[PDB]
RNA sequence: GACCAGGCCCGGGCGACUGUUUACCAAAAACACAGGUCUCCGCAAAGUCGUAAGACCAUGUAUGGGGGCUGACGCCUGCC
RNA sequence: CAGGGCCUAAGAUCAGGCCGAAAGGCGUAGUCGAUGGACAACAGGUGAAUAUUCCUGUACUACCCCUUGUUGGUCCCGAGGGACGGAGGAGGCUAGGUUAGCCGAAAGAUGGUUAUCGGUUCAAGGACGCAAGGUGACCCUGUUUUUCAGGGUAAGAAGGGGUAGAGAAAAUGCCUCGAGCCAAUGUUCGAGUACCAGGCGCUACGGCGCUGAAGUAACCGAUGCCAUACUCCCAGGAAAAGCUCGAACGACCUUCAACAAAAGGGUACCUGUACCCGAAACCGACACAGGUAGGUAGGUAGAGAAUACCUAGGGGCGCGA
RNA sequence: GUGAAACUAAGUGGAGGUCCGAACCGACUGAUGUUGAAGAAUCAGCGGAUGAGUUGUGGUUAGGGGUGAAAUGCCACUCG
């Protein structure tokens, strides 16, 4: 069996649907989330992904 | 001749249950696929003759259907009655004579018949007496209505021009075809259903304690709190067509 | 006249045969792609496995 | 109209050589150069730029990105055109 | 001849049985089950979620869809 | 090669539309959305880090140009098809394995012995074609009906083809021609002036340089192909585009414009590509006795993917005495 | 075997919520381990293993709730 680990190997592309940013642009709630985030300071104001390269690093 | 093309193909995705995703029809989930059937309930080509050459298991149904072509060139599929020989001709119309397996409008024809597919209302595709051997009879008509003893011994005045597929429909042996695999329930999408008596309170009003627990309550309820014996529900002022309930 | 007619028939025969057999052996291909298990090096240096 | 796929200022899709010594080898075994392109470069547009400001037949643009950001272009020309006389005029 | 590779029988209680159950002290005699019975529902059905529009029921139609209890099978299920 | 430039499922967002203090809820067209459907590359070499990507060989896709015909063509529409379940065992073979033949070497200080040790490799694709495999319709004769021997039918296969109805395609009904059909496997080209045992010359002793023999047969036998092939069962097994066929109606362009081919040349869109991936690099705070989908499945003994010991390959578990 | 039935040798077949047992899933007993190698495991056996199976990927229901073969179980080591 697994242990009591919640986090695991799910792609990127599945967490940048929920977190990501467009899902947090559709709705009122998520946008005053990033009103939060914009107001404290936070240089990443989401997790996400992108379609077409990783990193630039 | 499978994929008749008129399978219909894409459907709501087995046998659903969400409303807004919340279980709200009870132990639903599980089985085949169940590709639905899209049949020919309302006969749109009146007086043109047609045979039958198939007789094809729908998963959808309690009964069987069937395959007719025409003169023309259509398929459809239909109910097949009690009785229906492989090769044998249906005809839809207004003035058809009564054969086990053909349809006319409710006013042309004597009382006192075996009629399956019958309509509650001009228009309409079909509702009433469609299952695995639900036959309803013809009590005498009237000036734009018809008594009808529908299978449940129950009589309804009806409207007198609607469409009626005469015949007593077949697969009637689904009365005895014992399901005694005891987990063929859920190849038909249909979970297990808990009790009430081993629930808890928060979830069932039956929700017990030590033991086996007697109902409790003064009636034996849902797990909505409505009493489950004998309270009519039923709105008192819909329509006022039905004679006697007869149950 | 007939027996060209059976040539003719006959070279239906080869056209479709050859487009038919062509598209089962590139799906084939496309079916051992998909499992991992196409190219011949990545299985002839796995025949002692 | 004959549109490319973006609009990106062609007498800067090119930024610099590269001069690494694997460089040389691809001219010397190759008869291809290595250039470093921005990330907004395509196969047709580099492949566009060099036929021009050169007067070069280019065989073949194999691209690729470096995860420092920057894009990387091995760039090889035809069999009529030695690389390594054409890279000395340059300063490789 | 190594590794590997059924211990069995006689009784009884419960649950017919294969399964499911308290992730991290309880796998059970608990839950489910096939089967039985009561009861509601004639389609603009009942029932369920939602102020509403509406959705599941169901692109199904009482040989079907809910809900209560009991739990295969065999004998029955008394009185008020 | 894997995704996007193609398509849709669950699902999401939903123009208008209905509803609702607000935010928004329901819902149709439409659009996204792979875990699926469609579509074209394999072998050898190179290499401190890249290989179906770079070099060389043979290919295949999608358009343009070059030659023959056509006056209509494209899209929307109508249709076929895509197109699908589980289990079962029997065939025909390949992949691998063993043995034999062939080729090269070998004295491995032991009683004998060569009985020993290594190679015996080749893909995609282009052509030709299939039986003792399955399928091909009915009846008699011989045999266990069966593999086959023999006669008749004018439809009785894969498939084409005519019509008839409002009927272009299709579908349905009628008539006619076709004894064959299907697919793995296979021979040749690719393919040897490759690869390869060995010896030959220097070591920065890490390897490079020249030359190079045989490269066949049989028995096993796959969990891989035929194969969505048959048989059985109920619990009855996605959708759309690509593809193919086609009249009317509807939008646009028209002659060296459009369409269909036959050889021959030209052209080749973005992203991912390292490395770990039965893990020291991921997830468990650890260089953590744990977890992580999928693919390849060698020898002997064994029914076997258990087990015991081993080839390839990889380690000796990061405190020792 | 009788004019047909009812029924039985014998093959053929491969059904099963069949049996033994690997991968896989699960956790019945015992020992260890309790500042553990591990905030739930190791070792020795153990139950299922063609199904009411297991699992990957993309989703769905969200707290006066969801979901629950029903334990107050689970909903990010947190759940009356």
């Amino acid at each position: 069996a697994a242990l009591c680990l919640t986090k695991r190997s799910r792609s990127r592309k599945s967490l940048a649907r929920t977190h990501g940013f467009r899902l947090r642009m559709s709705t009122t709630s998520g946008r005053a989330l990033l009103k939060r985030r914009r107001a404290k300071g936070r240089k990443i104001l989401c997790t996400k992904t992108n379609p077409s390269s990783g990193k630039r690093a | 001749n499978p994929r008749n093309n008129l399978i219909s193909g894409q459907r709501r995705c087995g046998k659903g249950r969400n409303a807004r995703g919340i279980i709200t029809a009870r132990h639903r989930g599980g089985g085949h696929k169940r590709l639905y059937r899209k049949i020919d309930f309302r006969r749109n080509e009146k007086d043109i003759y047609g045979k039958i050459v198939t007789i094809e298991y729908d998963p959808n149904r309690n009964a069987y259907i069937c395959l007719i072509h025409y003169g023309d060139g259509e398929k459809r599929y239909i109910l097949h009655p009690r009785g229906a020989i492989i090769g044998d001709t249906i005809v839809s119309g207004t003035e058809v004579p009564i054969k086990m397996g053909n349809a006319l409008p409710l006013t042309d024809m004597p009382l006192g018949t075996a009629i399956h597919n019958i309509e509650i209302t001009l228009g309409r595709g079909g509702q009433l007496a469609r299952a695995a051997g639900a036959v309803a009879k013809l009590i005498a008509k009237e000036g734009k209505s018809a008594t009808l003893k529908l299978p449940s011994g129950e009589v309804r005045l009806i409207s007198k021009n609607c469409s009626a597929t005469v015949g007593q429909v077949g697969n009637v042996g689904v009365n005895q075809k014992r399901l005694g695999r005891a987990g063929s329930k859920r190849w038909l999408g249909k979970r297990p259903v808990v009790r009430g008596v081993v629930m808890n309170p928060v979830d069932h009003p039956h929700g017990g304690g030590e033991g086996r627990a007697p109902i409790g309550r003064k009636s034996p309820t849902t797990p909505w709190g409505y009493p489950a014996l004998g309270r009519r529900s039923r709105k008192r002022n819909k329509y006022s067509d039905n004679f006697i309930i007869r149950r | 006249s007939k027996l060209q007619l059976k040539l003719e028939q006959k070279m239906k025969m080869k056209m479709a045969k050859k487009i038919r057999l062509r598209r089962n052996r590139l799906m084939r291909k496309r079916k051992l792609r998909k499992r991992g298990a196409w190219p011949p090096s990545k299985m002839k240096k796995l025949k002692n496995v | 109209l004959k549109y490319p796929r973006r609009i990106l200022d062609v007498y800067q899709i090119l930024q610099s050589p590269i001069i690494t010594e694997a460089a040389i080898k691809n001219i010397a075994d190759e008869n291809s150069l290595l250039f470093t392109v921005d990330v907004r470069a395509d196969k047709k547009m580099i492949r566009e730029a060099i036929s021009n400001f050169f007067g070069v037949k280019v065989r073949k643009v194999n691209t690729l990105i470096r995860p420092d950001g920057t894009k990387k272009a091995y760039i090889m020309l035809n069999k009529e055109y030695n690389a390594s006389e054409l890279a000395k005029k340059i300063g490789i």
